[PDB]
């Protein structure tokens, strides 16, 4: 039994370790396919190999044995695990079983309770195959759905859905126990593009495929009609979700709610500084006074309302439009009082107006080095931050 | 309605039962993210060790 397709290599660059784990994974999956699939079916918790899933296949690789190594090796072994799942999908379909007529696809953002929902399904006499996987980039699922329709099988797609933030909290707990969580990059990419992929699938196949949803924010509410499924899943763009997730994982690390290892697996390959710099403060301002600072947003009606208040002492009165702040040019020193700070940006009043720094600078955290109301100079000498206090009494 | 659509609805009920019943939620989440069993891990070690 050969693999159904070639395993795509990723470029790991100068990381010699992951580059070698990838090759040992591809070698294993290619050469021991018969014995791997046999162990998947007959021995793992997979309904005799009818529950098909790339994540369950990772457990059969030697690199994935230790809990400590799972977050690190995942991207190196994934494609081998995914192609083994595709091979397994095909082998289940080859079994001549007239009684078994139904194929179920489960999809959705990581940490939405897809696998817990699959455990809570009871197998039936008519159930042939259950496949857990992403359909946001549905090109590979077209080949799968195509084969089901060739054999007159009834295809159903279940799109499980949840807020990115609540989903991210579930992946943290999974990481601390299991050893694998999920990157924000892939969580945002799946959730933002899942409506496109389902719509794409719908146009291609029509009533042959049945698409339903589960809203986990409304106590696992079943959603029968396709138009309702699209409304549930339409939870923002990829830029927005990635933006909100980048701020969340950073805030959670700064506050001491998650560890550095949990932060790093969630971060993944993302350059967070680049995400934070894309954030807009266009309809936003900060009002300062003796009591403290107050963040306000303006709505379409042109009414300012209070978002957040931070008590601070020793500040004079002022109104600062955050959307009109000058971006700090690298290799220059900006001196003045910090008027507002958040997970993405640091806002400093200089003598040449309001200036905006990214809260991260080459993986060094600027935000924690300054306090709102504090008078500082911020400059960067050759990719290394220089923050000096300018506070005095005279 | 098909058997698959009924299967999904009955799964949605047990998702609601996880929120109230805490003993039920722990027994589900125990199995899922444990790892390979001792039986399967014995087989795997032979498979890995035989092909280096
Ligand atoms: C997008 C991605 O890389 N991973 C995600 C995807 O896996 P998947 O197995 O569906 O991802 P594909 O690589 O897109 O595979 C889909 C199909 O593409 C063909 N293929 C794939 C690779 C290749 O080299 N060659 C090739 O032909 C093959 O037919 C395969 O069945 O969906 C899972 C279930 O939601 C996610 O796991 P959880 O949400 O449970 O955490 C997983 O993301 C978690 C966080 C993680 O990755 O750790």
């Amino acid at each position: 039994v050969k693999l159904s397709s070639d395993i795509n290599l990723r470029d790991f660059g100068n990381n010699e370790y992951l580059s070698s784990v990838q090759d040992e994974a591809i070698r294993f999956a290619t050469e021991q396919t018969d014995e791997i699939l046999s162990l998947y079916s007959q021995h793992a918790d997979t309904e005799g190999g009818r529950y098909v899933c790339a994540d369950t296949f990772k457990e059969l690789f030697p690199a994935f044995e230790n809990k400590e190594d799972r977050a690190t090796v995942n991207n190196a072994i994934h494609n081998s695990a995914a192609v083994l799942s595709s091979t397994q999908f095909d082998e289940v379909l080859k079994r001549d079983e007239p009684q078994k007529k139904e194929v179920i696809f489960v999809t959705g953002i990581p940490g939405s309770g897809k696998t817990s929902t699959v455990k809570n399904m009871m197998m039936q006499d008519t159930t042939k195959l259950l496949f857990e996987g992403q359909l946001a980039r549905p090109q590979s699922a077209f080949r799968k759905i195509e084969q089901c329709l060739e054999r007159n099988l009834e295809v159903t797609i279940v799109a499980v859905s949840m807020r990115a933030e609540r989903a991210s909290d579930n992946t943290y707990k999974r990481f601390n126990e299991y050893g694998r969580g999920a990157s924000i990059g892939i969580m945002a990419d799946i959730q933002a593009n899942l409506p496109d992929g389902l719509k794409q699938i719908r146009d291609k196949f029509g009533d042959a495929v049945k698409i339903v949803g589960i809203n986990q924010d409304r106590n696992s509410e079943f959603i029968d009609k396709f138009d309702d499924v699209i409304k549930m899943l339409s939870l923002g763009s990829q830029e927005q979700i990635l933006g909100r997730l980048a701020e969340k994982i950073q805030s959670d690390f700064d506050s001491g709610k998650i560890s550095r290892e949990c932060f790093n697996q969630a971060k993944g390959s993302m350059d967070l500084e680049s995400v934070f710099a894309k954030k807009e403060y266009s309809q936003q301002r900060v009002v300062t006074n003796s009591k403290g600072v107050t963040l306000e947003t303006k709505s379409a009606n042109e009414l300012w309302s209070k978002v957040e208040q931070i008590p601070v002492t020793g500040m004079k009165a002022g109104i600062y439009l955050l959307g009109q702040a000058k971006k700090a040019e690298t290799g220059q020193t900006y001196s003045g009082e910090i008027i507002y700070k958040d997970a993405a940006a640091v806002f400093q009043k200089t003598k040449n107006g309001l200036v905006r720094h990214n809260a991260t600078h080459n993986e060094e955290r600027l935000a924690k080095l300054v306090e709102i109301g504090q008078n500082v100079s911020i400059g960067s000498n050759k990719g290394k931050l220089i923050v000096k206090s300018l506070e005095y009494s005279a | 309605e098909s058997n698959a659509i009924r299967m999904i609805k009955e799964a949605c009920e047990k998702n609601r039962r996880m929120m109230t019943d805490e003993a039920f939620r722990k027994e589900v989440e125990k199995r899922l993210y444990a790892g390979p069993s001792p039986e399967l891990l014995a087989k795997l070690r032979v498979l890995w060790a035989a092909n280096k």
